[PDB]
Parts: structure tokens; sequence; C-alpha cells
RNA sequence: CGCGGGGUUGAGCAGCCUGGUAGCUCGUCGGGCUCAUAACCCGAAGAUCGUCGGUUCAAAUCCGGCCCCCGCAACCA
RNA sequence: UUGAGCCUUGAUGUGUAGGAUAGGUGGGAGGCUUUGAAGUGUGGACGCCAGUCUGCAUGGAGCCGACCUUGAAAUACCACCCUUUAAUGUUUGAUGUUCUAACGUUGACCCGUAAUCCGGGUUGCGGACAGUGUCUGGUGGGUAGUUUGACUGGGGCGGUCUCCUCCUAAAGAGUAACGGAGGAGCACGAAGGUUGGCUAAUCCUGGUCGGACAUCAGGAGGUUAGUGCAAUGGCAUAAGCCAGCUUGACUGCGAGCGUGACGGCGCGAGCAGGUGCGAAAGCAGGUCAUAGUGAUCCGGUGGUUCUGAAUGGAAGGGCCAUC
RNA sequence: GUUUAUUAAAAACACAGCACUGUGCAAACACGAAAGUGGACGUAUACGGUGUGACGCCUGCCCGGUGCCGGGAGGUUAAUUGAUGGGGUUAGCGCAAGCGAAGCUCUUGAUCGAAGCCCCGGUAAACGGCGGCCGUAACUAUAACGGUCCUAAGGUAGCGA
RNA sequence: AGGACCGAACCGACUAAUGUUGAAAAAUUAGCGGAUGACUUGUGGCUGGGGGUGAAAGGCCAAUCAAACCGGGAGAUAGCUGGUUCUCCCCGAAAGCUAUUUAGGUAGCGCCUCGUGAAUUCAUCUCCGGGGGUAGAGCACUGUUUCGGCAAGGGGGUCAUCCCGACUUACCAACCCGAUGCAAACUGCGAAUACCGGAGAAUGUUAUCACGGGAGACACACGGCGGGUGCUAACGUCCGUC
RNA sequence: UUUUGUAUAAUGGGUCAGCGACUUAUAUUCUGUAGCAAGGUUAACCGAAUAGGGGAGCCGAAGGGAAACCGAGUCUUAACU
RNA sequence: CCAUAGGUUAAUGAGGCGAACCGGGGGAACUGAAACAUCUAAGUACCCCGAGGAAAAGAAAUCAACCGAGAUUCCCCCAG
RNA sequence: AAAAUGACA
């Protein structure tokens, strides 16, 4: 029966949103989208308390549950996945780990005697003696199977991996910050489900993802933050995009209707000033201009990067050589033998539903994982750039964003044409003095794209490229693999970025893999 | 013009503060100078604030 | 030498919009189609962004001076 | 017709693992059943579809419970409530049709009356609409009160209005003009403090790319360089250039002066308390100095019993710091 | 025909004629703090406001701006309603600091909330508006013609020192 | 028949003269337009002051109209003009600075006057201790400038005009050397006066300072000397000093 | 009269006679003089009423501080040479 | 229909004038702020209604302060 | 669907 308030952040120079004055409540979801490294997810974050803000308006509401989905959707690999679930509930949590510390204590305090009482019956008082069973359930209702309870979360594909994180969220809390972007799970099957837990569960919620079309199944409200402040306007999503980009016109029009009535006041001041019979009424509109006082123009965040790759040696004949591979884990294999060739091209979407050994496949055809195959032959001169689906081992050690784009590199020079490269996907010159680590999911990206475009690879993967990108780095992604010349082996779970880029497809389904159906639009027409 | 002004609260408990200007621009992280607190007539620590 | 606006490829124009790619329509040229010329199809050429400086890692873009063009003003008893 | 709240009753609510679609608290293991049962057929409704379920006589009198995998026991039992839900009433909102009884009638007829006013009566038509009162959002030169700067080689235009540097300024200070020339509305957590150390521009010769001009080695020169920012004065004991440690860019005061009509502005040895650098003598109360800035009222934040309109509090003031 | 009695008698005002627009009658509109009157003992072939001004040939393009008319989907929005959160006081709990029921209070303000405006169309005998640069025809000149930029549209018929 | 035609009564007012302390606070004379119509006229009514009426001029509303007349608020306010009345004695200015919705007003100080209280307090001259950067001068610096010598270097042409540049020029020409000038914003030099401080005699009805009562004034003018501006023009204009 | 300045050809006045412009009330400050003097003095009012009662009250003898408060001291400051 | 409204008659009272004072219903602006709008001038000028020799007010749901005073009205202080 | 033109002798 509560709301939310309002806040002020800033992470450096030209704070981020300047005073936004909102509430959240009632039922309604207000779907909060914005560019590409604009507030969004450090708006929410604020808003989940953890952490304050600089300005400091607060938004207190510290009785009710609060459950939150975060991005960072591989930041534990240990926890067995009935813990990761349990430790939705924070308090629950922070309890038995302190409680925990009596078999691993061989010697035992006198404070310590109340101490374990004391933790012990907080313990009872919210049930902790049922949190691993009614944890079961709900993980067992999300659609994870029984077997992999007990696992650790490093052996959970990704696209499995945000159904168990749902599951965390999903603790008896009337709101929710959602950070999901579904970015593994588009099965458009898994997408569908998600549709329908979310519009038949009232809360508050917020859900922040890029997908145009999921914002439209399920927000009722739209908290679009772009400019320098976040406007809420109802409507789903398309009802939206006139008002936003019409707001926006009418303005310019408004704008541009005083710069032309002051130019029309310059016409009569400059003419008939220093006449004597109409000096005093020239004056009286060369005072009428200093009280106009046109609106400042803001440019929107959201820009086209301008990326293209260009190779260096450009191979002839062919790329890819596989006989058997036969690669499985710890049940069924995921493939046979998969004999496959690439010839210089075809870009070769690989396909299937979460959970079937897509991203493994890539690993081991790039000579990480070693398979059970007979080796993968890569071309004589192949110069392979590679874009994991995780990527999070590359930003540590806490470089900046200058240092970390520098060392890549064979030929330019180390100040310029890589400061360029690296500003040219929108970095701004105070946007590069910070560590490379703080960068948020699309820059994390949009570096990754920047990593190839020194290197040059001739033969490029690409494992999942568009997954935090912001709609118009999509445009600019799609558009620059189209003219690309040279060959790529993309795995992507949306259908328009396969769809209009080229393509030559192999889906992977147990057991066959199926290969090559065209254009992706008769794939699916064959159907 | 860009440099704005902050306030160092004391860290020895009581209300006393210096008030001081600091451009955020080039460095957005705190400041922590050894200064001297009337209230208790010692030197201690002054993380900024505001 | 008082005040505004402008100088970009052969012509007409964007791009200056808060600095990281020299672009549109005609035009010239070389092929193709045609008996031949137009129209049309394919391919390429040219610009020191008026000049000279100044912060910038980086300037058509930001600042300063000069040159050239187009307007307007230089009042009433 | 449809939303919202309240009461009453009845229903209502698993996978993991089983005899089973068990909500929570644990009081208890004996209740239940014939104020008609076990099973039988017969129908709703609900149903992560097996079942709960209750109208139904007949059949007629045994079922349940403990145990059993379980994180937990069991419609075996009752109570105190929870979830979701239907029915009554229950108070209210929204809309739609109707109704007369407020209200309107500048429709008709009768009377006061020898009266196209007014009042009363009968009736017809509208009817909780219209209209009026208080409050409120929009519009409102229809109307009213007023404002619309100064210097100025007459007035207007242009220029200017506060601060800093040089000249005019007549070798103390000051000194005007719409006199001649340029700048400011900042910057720095180091570009401040201290200790240690260092000395430039420009030329010649010789030297791979290398070039009139990069970096290097010698010689002449002497500060013609440098100073975060305009100009003047200054600077080798460097105030210019490097590095180590640091916060004196600190709190309460301040003899004595300088400059202003005042408001004010500036310099300052030394005293008290606590720091920094150095072995120590000592230096340190911002920066080589001069521009980088606006009084009072009104209000905001923090501290502090100073006051607190009978008393105890408090609101509100005061003082200190600050916006 | 009228007009500045007392320096202007006119090209000014009026005019018959034309058009737009309002008004269904207790008409619009006007004088009235109101009752009431005029409009009119009239009823859309009537009445009021605005502009043009006999008669003849005619009255071109522009709805972007400002007005007026229509639309109701959506955004913003007053009074009214007073859900929540914070403070003051104190019965009590402690014979320490401190905490704080009920009530009374100060304040914040969730929900309900029309016209208007934003938005979508129309209207110019509604107020108003109606373009540049470059090249080109057998001597010269000029462009019937072409390119391009912009605008809501670029001044047509007629007239022209 | 006609808002028809010519034309007296009647209604008006187009031209000229006179008149202008008039016969008249708009008329007389000679001509002039309408004169059966939207005409003219007698008597009586109605509309009133931010209102009336207006064939529309801001016209008329009692010789008064961009808001009538009378009385009241009322002795509105006037930083603006004018005026300010008997006598003698003593002293005796300013027309400047600063600020100003300020510039012809005012406020504080400077200048005047009256009273009180104080120091060889103050003024002139001689001697002593001082800091200048003006006049003048000078060209080491900042600029500028003319000669003469050397000459870097930038050009001009001659070659296979491919390289090395191999030969040339009637060229210009920076830095230094010698000579010659100029400067408010130049100074390796630098007065006279003025100013500040100390000591000393004489002279001066305290002439000096502080406090307190009362002001006026803040429009200056010409002349000499040093200047800015102007034309080294102005009884021009802005400063310093007399 | 107004001015830097007037015979000024800048204002005013034809002459005479009469009238015509710094006042009154209540407060505050300074000077002179008179009374009393660490004290001075009443107002309204009563009053056979310019006497006499009336000392309500005002000024002064003590200041410092925003204030509580302290007091020939007091404020600032943790404290002042 | 009763009755009311209306009509006539009789008795009583009022009407209008007046200088100031008094209570009530309305209520400016010039002016000052060195302009002006909050404010001031001012509840003043003026208009209207009513009454008396006087008119209004008047007998605590008032003050004070842990001591007390005792309706209303007028004058001097408190006090600029 | 688009499809213009061709000096005398
Ligand atoms: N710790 C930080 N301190 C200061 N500024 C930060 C910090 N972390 C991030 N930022 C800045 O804030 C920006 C926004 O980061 P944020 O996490 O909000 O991403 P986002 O806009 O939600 O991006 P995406 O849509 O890709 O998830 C970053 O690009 C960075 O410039
Ligand atoms: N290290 C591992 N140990 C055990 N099982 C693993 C391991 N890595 C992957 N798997 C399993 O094998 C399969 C391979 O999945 P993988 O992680 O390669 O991604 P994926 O199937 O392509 O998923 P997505 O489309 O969501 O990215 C999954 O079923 C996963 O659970
Ligand atoms: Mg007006
Ligand atoms: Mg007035
Ligand atoms: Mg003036
Ligand atoms: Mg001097
Ligand atoms: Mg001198
Ligand atoms: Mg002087
Ligand atoms: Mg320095
Ligand atoms: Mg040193
Ligand atoms: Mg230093
Ligand atoms: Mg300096
Ligand atoms: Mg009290
Ligand atoms: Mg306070
Ligand atoms: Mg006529
Ligand atoms: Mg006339
Ligand atoms: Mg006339
Ligand atoms: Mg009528
Ligand atoms: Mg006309
Ligand atoms: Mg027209
Ligand atoms: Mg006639
Ligand atoms: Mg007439
Ligand atoms: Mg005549
Ligand atoms: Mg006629
Ligand atoms: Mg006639
Ligand atoms: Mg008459
Ligand atoms: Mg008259
Ligand atoms: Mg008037
Ligand atoms: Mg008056
Ligand atoms: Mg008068
Ligand atoms: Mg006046
Ligand atoms: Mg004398
Ligand atoms: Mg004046
Ligand atoms: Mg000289
Ligand atoms: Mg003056
Ligand atoms: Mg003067
Ligand atoms: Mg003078
Ligand atoms: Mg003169
Ligand atoms: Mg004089
Ligand atoms: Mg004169
Ligand atoms: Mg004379
Ligand atoms: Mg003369
Ligand atoms: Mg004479
Ligand atoms: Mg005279
Ligand atoms: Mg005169
Ligand atoms: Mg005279
Ligand atoms: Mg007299
Ligand atoms: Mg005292
Ligand atoms: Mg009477
Ligand atoms: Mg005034
Ligand atoms: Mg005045
Ligand atoms: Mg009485
Ligand atoms: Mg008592
Ligand atoms: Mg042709
Ligand atoms: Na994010
Ligand atoms: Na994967």
């Amino acid at each position: 029966m509560l709301v939310s308030s309002n806040v002020t952040m800033q992470f450096g120079s030209k704070p981020l949103f300047e005073n936004i004055s909102v509430k959240f409540g009632g039922g309604n979801r207000y779907g909060l989208i914005g560019a590409n490294g604009s507030g969004k997810s450090t708006f929410m974050k604020i808003l989940g308390g953890d952490l304050e803000p600089t300005l400091g308006n607060v938004s207190l509401d510290p009785n009710e549950r609060i459950g939150k989905l975060r991005q960072d959707q591989f930041a534990f690999e240990e926890f067995t996945v009935l813990d990761t679930v349990i430790m939705g509930h924070k308090e629950l949590w922070e309890v038995k780990q302190e409680r925990d510390r009596i078999y691993a204590l061989p010697e035992m305090s006198e404070e310590d005697g109340y101490k374990v009482a004391d933790l012990e019956v907080k313990y009872g008082e919210m049930d902790g003696y049922s949190a691993e069973a009614r944890a079961g359930e709900l993980l067992l209702g999300v659609g994870i199977p029984v077997e992999q309870h007990y696992g650790p979360m490093s052996e959970v594909a990704p696209g499995w991996k945000l159904r168990v994180l749902l599951a965390q969220a999903l603790f008896a809390d009337p709101d929710i910050l959602l950070l999901d972007q579904p970015t593994n799970n588009l099965d458009i099957d898994t997408i569908r489900w998600l549709e329908q837990v979310l519009n038949e569960r009232d809360s508050t919620m917020i859900i922040i993802s890029h997908d145009r079309h999921f914002l439209n199944m399920v927000c009722t409200h739209m908290a679009d933050l772009d400019y320098g402040e976040l406007r809420v306007y109802p409507g789903n999503y398309d009802e939206y995009m006139t008002a936003a980009t019409q707001a926006r016109e009418r303005l310019l029009a408004d704008n541009a209707k005083k710069k032309a009535q002051i130019a029309e006041l310059q016409s009569f001041v400059s003419r008939f000033s220093a006449n004597a019979s109409k000096s005093r009424q020239a004056t009286s509109r060369a005072r009428q201009i200093d009280k106009i006082k046109l609106e400042e123009v803001k440019a929107s965040s959201r820009q086209n990067p301008f990326i293209r790759f260009e190779q260096d040696k450009k191979l002839f004949r062919n790329a890819l050589e596989v006989e058997g591979l036969t690669k499985g884990f710890d049940n069924g294999p995921l493939f046979k033998n998969l004999n496959l060739l690439l010839e210089v091209g075809e870009k070769l979407a690989v396909l299937g539903t979460n959970g079937v050994g897509k991203s493994t496949l890539l690993k081991t055809l790039v000579g990480d994982l070693q398979p059970d195959s007979g080796t993968v032959k890569w071309s004589e001169n192949a110069r392979i750039g590679y874009y994991a689906q995780d990527h999070e081992y590359e930003f540590e050690n806490d470089l900046t964003v200058f240092e970390w784009m520098s060392q890549w590199k064979q030929e330019g020079d180390d100040e310029q044409a890589v400061r360029s490269i690296l500003g040219r996907l929108l970095f701004s010159q105070d946007d590069i003095k910070k560590p490379a680590k703080v960068l948020s999911g699309g820059e994390k990206g949009r570096m990754l794209f920047g990593k190839l475009m020194m290197q040059k690879p001739n033969i490029l993967i690409m494992d999942q490229p568009t997954n935090h990108l912001d709609m118009e780095s999509i445009e600019s992604l799609n558009m620059a693999l189209e003219l690309y010349q040279g060959t790529l082996i993309f795995v992507s779970h949306d259908r328009e970025f396969v769809s209009s880029l080229a393509t030559r497809i192999l889906e992977i389904t147990p057991e066959r893999v199926i290969d090559f159906s065209g254009n992706y639009e008769d794939y699916l027409r064959s159907k | 013009g860009i440099r704005e002004k902050i306030k160092l609260v004391s860290s020895a408990g009581t209300g006393h503060f210096y008030t001081t200007t600091k451009n955020k621009r080039t460095k957005p992280e705190k400041l922590e100078l050894k200064k001297f607190d009337p209230v208790v007539r010692q030197h201690v620590i002054y993380k900024e604030a505001k």
C-alpha cells in the first residue's frame, strides 16, 4: 500500500539524472527504459536502498519486502542452486552464516552462549526450517529439474540461470526491481513463459529490458530516462513512441518560433534605430528580445555508435574442418559428429533452445575445451576474434578504459588512432579515465566490438553479441556485420537479427543437428 | 564557475565543519584532511560531506 | 571601416548543433544499350571545408586576426 | 447494472519422498457413529485433472486414530484467528432508465377586480434538469490604477554604469574628459607548507634517419628566459625548475599602522592551545603582489537551555557556523 | 444628402446594392446590483454585429501564425475528500539515559476531481501572407527553357512614373 | 411619377472685400447650394458625466468638453518660479571629493561662524636626515630610422635542365661593426621646486588640534604657468597650482 | 531678482494710500539665567480654588552582555600578558 | 363547503423641521513612501437610517498570577 | 509500365 520516492546520483563529471522526483506504487508496472550507459540499472539500484545517492533526496519504505534480480547473471559460480534461491531472503542468509559457524568452531566462548541461542530463535521466528523445502517447490515450479537442485551454478546453462535467478526474486515480496534483460532466455518459449508469470502476479514491479515487444505484453507505464531526467508516459510502448518523439518535435517547433520572432524584431531594430521618430519604438522591441529566453535543447543519449570490421589477410578457400565432435560433459553427448565446412563466408547462425549446448560447441570450436574429436583444423592464416557469451574475466585487474583498450593493437599508435576507435563508439573525453571494470552492460559489450576493431580479426565468432545493446547499437551491429567481408559464426536468440543478417543455419536439437535451409525466412517457412 | 562548495564535517562527533571549494569534474572522490576542532581542542580528521 | 549574414568538390545546399566518417541533387569523364543523339544502366575522378594562427591526443566544427561577397544604418526640428 | 468497505455462515487452499490436492500455531492421542453408519448406486461445483465435495433413500451400523517417508503432522476433534472465495443484508460512490413532491412556467381557465401588473386556486408542460448563494480553475484592454533609468559638448542612436594594470598625472599621496591602450566575474587538495637539490633564451661548431628548428657532446652568452591568466613592480638567498614528508588553506586574540565622508578594505610583530617539515637555528594563519566581486530585509540547514507571556515542556526568537 | 456651432464642406460620413456571421423566441444583443423594459405586440423572406459600397467584367494561390468552429481517445490541471509517514505533550516502564499506549494537536500530503491548454480536423468578401542563386537561342542584348535551395504559398486577371 | 428641372418665402454657408480696442465674444456687402423632401418649423416631453447623443468631426451636452457646471476632501502636492518689511558693531565662505532613479535635489567630509579645553601646537627662514625618476638628456633595453662595411639566408636565370647543384645575378637581405636622429605608455643617467621628519633664533591680538551649537555651498568665470582634446582655432572643453 | 556676469535691448513695477509673508501647539537636544543639589520635580485631581495637599510617576546617582547573569566591573575565550 | 384573502367603519400613534454632540448601514482619492502596486492618508471626507437631553457601554464564560483585584464610562502615567 | 528526335541536296 506504500510507494517509493525521489533520488539524485552522479559518478563523476556531468551528473546523471539531476533531481528525479517520481513515485512508484499501485499495481501498475513501470517499464523503465533508457539508452546504454545512462541511469537505469544504477537508478533503481539506489531504489533498492543498498547504496545511497550523492544529492541524497532519499526514498524510504523500510517495512515491506524488496526482491531484486540484477544484471550480473554469472555473479555466483560457487553457491549451489538451492543456496542462491535461499539467499534471496537477505535476513535469513546473513543470520545463517553467523549461525553456521558452529561446526567450524572447535571452541565456544561465554558470550557465544546466548548468541547462538539468539540467532537460532531468530531462525525459527522467520521459519528458516523450511527455506530449503520452500524454495525447492518454487524452484521446481519455475522449470528447474530436481537433479540439478544440489548442483553448483557453474554447471547450469545461462538460459536456465535466469529461471533460477527469477525464483530467487520471487520470495513473497510485493515489489521487484527487475533488471531482467531476458538476454539468454530468448527462446520465445521461455520469453512467453516469463510473460505469463509477471502478468498474472499483482505487484508494483519495475522492468528494465530493452525488448520492445516484451515491454508491450507486460508493462503498463513507462519511465524513460533519456535527456537529464525521467518522465512517466502511460501507455504500453508504442503509445509511448508517439508521445516521446512528438513532445520533442513540438519543442523544436516552439523553440524555432521564438528564433524566427526574434529575427523579425531585429528587422525593425536594425532599420529604424537611429531614426528620431521611430527610436522610442525600436528600443521598445530591442528590450523585448531580451525577455524571450528560448529554452535549451539537450542531446538524446540514444546515439548510434559507428562500428565496422575490416580484414587483414582474407583467406580464400575455406575456414572450418570438423570431422566428428562427440562432446558431452556429464550426460548424453550434445552432438555426435557434426561434419562442418565454412567456405569463407556463410555467417552460420547457430540456433536452438537454451540448454542444448550451442555455446559449448563454439567454445570447443575455437580450441579452449578439448573435444574427443580429431582437431578443428583452422585455416593457414586465421585470426580468430572471440566474443564469449559471458565476458567478465577480461574486465578485471582494475585497468582504466584507456588502459584496457590500449594493449590491443598491432601497428597503430598508442595515443591517437586508439582514442578515435575507442571514442568512435560513444566514449567521451572524461569517460576514458575511469576503471574499465566499472563499466556497465552495453559498454562492456561495446568494448569487445572495439577490441576487434584494431585487432582486425580475419575470422570472427561473436557468441552472443546482441545481449545488452540498446536497440540502436543493435541496428549498428546489424549493419556492421552486413557489409562485413569475411566469416563469422554467431549464435543469436532473437529472430530479426538472424533474419536480416546473412545466414546459413545450423540448428541444434537432440540428436540430429539440422544444417542449412537458406535465409531463415525459409527455414521457418519450411515448417 | 565549475568549482562548487563543500563542507568538511569533523570526525570527533561534534558538529564542526570547515567550508571550502572543490572541483568535482577532475576528482569525484572525497577529501580527507587532518584539521583543528575547537570544540574538543584536538587535531582530528575531517571527511568531506554535504 | 558602423552593424548583421555568408565563404565546402564545376552549380545549388546540408553537415558547425556542443570535436573521433567530406555528404545530397545536378555536372564532367570512361564504358554499355542505339543506325546516331538524348533518356537510362554500370565505374571512377576532384575539396588546403577562404587564408594564418591559438587550445586539443584529434578541428569543416571551439576561440582570435585578416581577406572576399551580400544586405542594413549613418535622425528630426 | 456495476465498484468499495463491514457483519454472518459455508466452502477454500500437495508433487519432490506416501494410504492421501496435510495452511499456520500442539491441547491432546481418544474421539466419531444410530439427534442412523462402512460400502452401493445416484447429481452439482471446483479442480499443478487423482480427487474434495454435498441433495439422495436404500443399504442400516462399522469406520477413524496411533503408525508411516517427512523440514512439519494429519477434516480424529474442537476452538483463536490467516488466504481465496458465494449468499444474504449492510452503509456509500458511478452510470442508465422511469416517477412526482421541491423548483420553473414571459401555456390555458376562475377569483380579488369595474386591472395584457401582482397574489391565490384548478390544470397542462418541463422536473430534481434549469436557476440562485459560498468556494474554485480558465478567459477577460470591456474597465481601473500605474510603470516605461542615468551620463551625454541640445535630445535621440551608438558607447558606458562594478573591479584590476600602464600613460595623461606637472620626480610624496590624490587628480578630469564620450582621452590613449589592455584585462576580470576565475584556477589549484596541489599550482599550498617545509626540507634537500638545480639554473634559462639564443647562438655557433661536431653528430644516423634529421630537415631553417626535436634528442646529444663541447664553447660563447648571460637571464635578452620563466612566472596558471592582462600590464606594471619584482625575483639568483631565487618568488623560476625537480623530488621526500605532509595539511598552518587551523582555532581564540592582537601592540601598532595604512586608506576611505561613512559602510568598509588592507598590513601586522607577538600571546594561548594543538599540528607539519628540519639534525637544529627556524619556517608555516594559503598561492611573487596587485582583478576573480555585491550591503540590509526575508527565509533554509546544523550546533548551543541564552529566553520560553500561570507552571513543566514546546512552538517562536537570540548567539555561533553556513546557504 | 451629412459633417469639425466659431480658420478644414472634401476624395471624408451616409447611402441603395453585396457578403460573412449570430439568433428557434423567456431569441441573440443592450440599459439595469434586481424587478423589469427595448429588440417587437416582430418570428429566420425576421432581427443584431462586422466589412465593402450604384451598375458592368470579375474577385486568383496559402489554414503554417493569431482568432473562431467541431472532436473526444490520451497527458497536465482547482476547490472538495484526508489514506499514510514525521514532530509536540504524557499515563506508565525505569526511582540513569532513554522508550512510549489513549487523547488533543502541528505538518506532509496517497485516492476522487470539469472546463482550459497539449493533441486531431475545418474556416481567409476571418485578422493576415503571396521567394532567392546559377546557366542557356545563327552578331549584340533578353531569356521561351533548365538546375537547385527554401516556404503554408510564392502576386494570377487587371492596372502601372 | 420623381430623395426630377429653373427659381422667391424658408433652410444653409462655397469665394472675395470690409470688420479685428468691430454695428457684431463669427457679422455686413456682392455673388453661392437645396428649395415635395434622408426637408423645414412652432409647443410640450425623454436620454446626464467615464455618462448621454453622435449620416462619425473627438463633434455637441447653456459663449466651457481627450471627460460639463456647483459645493465639498482642500490650505491636495509642487526637489519648480516669484516675494520676504527697522538700525549699527565683529568675523566671513563655496561653486570641491564621495554616494545617489542622481546630475538645476540631498546626505557625510572639505571651506565659514560661536563656545569650551589644551601642548615653543602651527606658519615663514637657516642647517641637517630622506624617497624620487618629472624637465633635460641618452640609445645598453622596448620600439622606430637614415647612411657605409662584411654577410647568413631568401630569391633570378644557365645545365643531362635525372641526381650531386656543377658554373652565373642587373637582385634583395636578417645578425653584428662605425656614424646620425625620434618616443606619454623606452631608461645603463638625472635636476630646479615641491613634500616628509629633526634642531635652532626672531616674528605672528593661538594663527594649530579636539569636542560641541548654527550655517551656507556642491551652476563657477577670466589671467599666468604644466598639460589632455580641438586646428598648440574659439570669450571652446577637461584637469593641477597660484 | 537671477546669475560666471547686467545700463543692459534679461524679470518686475503707471503713481499714491491702506493691507501682505518664519507663526501656534506638544515633545527632544544645546546655550544663558534662577531655585534646590545626591538629589530635582510633580501630572490628573481635591481645594473659600496663581496658596496648600497630591511623589502615581519621570530624570540622575552603575556599567557590561543578544540573554540568563555578573557588578566597579563586565563581555570575548578553554584562559587571557 | 367551512375558512382565509379582500372591503368598510371606529379608536390610537406616526409623518415634517432643526447648529453641534451620539449609535448604526455604506465608504473614497489627492497625499506620504522623495517613482509605485502591499502599506499610508483612513474607517477620515461624504451619502443614508435612528434617538436622546445626553447617546452608547455596563454588572466577568474579565484580568492577574499561585499573591490577589472585583460592572461600565472619563482624565494623568505606564509609553512612543 | 517507359519508347523523344533525325539540316539542304
Ligand atoms: N561507481 C561508479 N562511480 C561513478 N560513476 C559510475 C560508477 N559506476 C558507473 N558509473 C558511471 O555511470 C554510468 C551508468 O552506468 P550504469 O550501471 O547505470 O549503466 P546502464 O546505463 O544501466 O547501462 P546498461 O543499459 O548497459 O545496463 C557508467 O557508464 C559510468 O560512466
Ligand atoms: N562444466 C559443465 N559441467 C557440467 N555440465 C555442463 C558444463 N557446462 C555445460 N554443461 C551442461 O551442458 C549443456 C551445455 O550448455 P552451455 O553452458 O554450453 O550453454 P548452452 O546450452 O548453449 O545455453 P544457452 O543457449 O542458454 O547459452 C547444458 O545442458 C549445461 O547444463
Ligand atoms: Mg489603461
Ligand atoms: Mg495615485
Ligand atoms: Mg537625460
Ligand atoms: Mg604622483
Ligand atoms: Mg607632484
Ligand atoms: Mg581636486
Ligand atoms: Mg605557485
Ligand atoms: Mg629551497
Ligand atoms: Mg613555492
Ligand atoms: Mg599571481
Ligand atoms: Mg510557559
Ligand atoms: Mg534556534
Ligand atoms: Mg451634394
Ligand atoms: Mg468650421
Ligand atoms: Mg468653410
Ligand atoms: Mg419587451
Ligand atoms: Mg469604404
Ligand atoms: Mg480574396
Ligand atoms: Mg428636386
Ligand atoms: Mg451645419
Ligand atoms: Mg449673402
Ligand atoms: Mg440639383
Ligand atoms: Mg432651385
Ligand atoms: Mg421644446
Ligand atoms: Mg459650448
Ligand atoms: Mg478624468
Ligand atoms: Mg486631505
Ligand atoms: Mg494651493
Ligand atoms: Mg508631486
Ligand atoms: Mg574682514
Ligand atoms: Mg532637480
Ligand atoms: Mg623629454
Ligand atoms: Mg550637484
Ligand atoms: Mg559641479
Ligand atoms: Mg573648474
Ligand atoms: Mg570657459
Ligand atoms: Mg552668486
Ligand atoms: Mg546666462
Ligand atoms: Mg557695467
Ligand atoms: Mg545685447
Ligand atoms: Mg532702452
Ligand atoms: Mg530691464
Ligand atoms: Mg525668465
Ligand atoms: Mg512691466
Ligand atoms: Mg505685517
Ligand atoms: Mg544596567
Ligand atoms: Mg420624527
Ligand atoms: Mg509618493
Ligand atoms: Mg515626490
Ligand atoms: Mg442608555
Ligand atoms: Mg482564590
Ligand atoms: Mg528538337
Ligand atoms: Na545495467
Ligand atoms: Na550457452
